[PDB]
């Protein structure tokens, strides 16, 4: 007496939309690296070198 | 809504020999107006979920 749908009931709304994706990205830190901050940095050679004495 | 039914025949013509005359008969009908409704109701929150789609 109430015709019947052809279609299925359903929430229209999928979940995919209604979303806010935070505009950064966070990335992995890991250790740090200090050498510099103890022994110094000196420049002596060049690429493609051999040796010093 | 009305009609007019005319009525009238030639006699002939002559002088002195009378004249005819015409007339008409109307009726009318009637009927009967019929009116219907329909509405809607919208949320505010119902209409930021639908222009997501």
């Amino acid at each position: 007496n109430f015709t019947a749908p052809v279609t299925t009931p359903s929430i229209p709304t999928p979940i995919q939309f209604l979303q806010t994706w935070l505009p950064g990205f966070v990335k992995v830190m890991t250790a740090a690296r200090k050498i510099d901050e103890i022994i110094g940095i000196d420049t002596v050679g060049s690429w493609e070198d051999q040796e010093i004495v | 809504q009305g009609i007019v039914e005319p009525a009238g025949t030639a006699v002939e013509y002559g002088d002195h020999t009378n004249i005819p005359l015409t007339s008409w008969n109307a009726n009318f009908e009637r009927r009967t107006i019929v009116r219907g409704e329909l509405g809607m109701m919208v949320g505010t929150l119902e209409e930021g979920r639908a222009s997501a789609i």
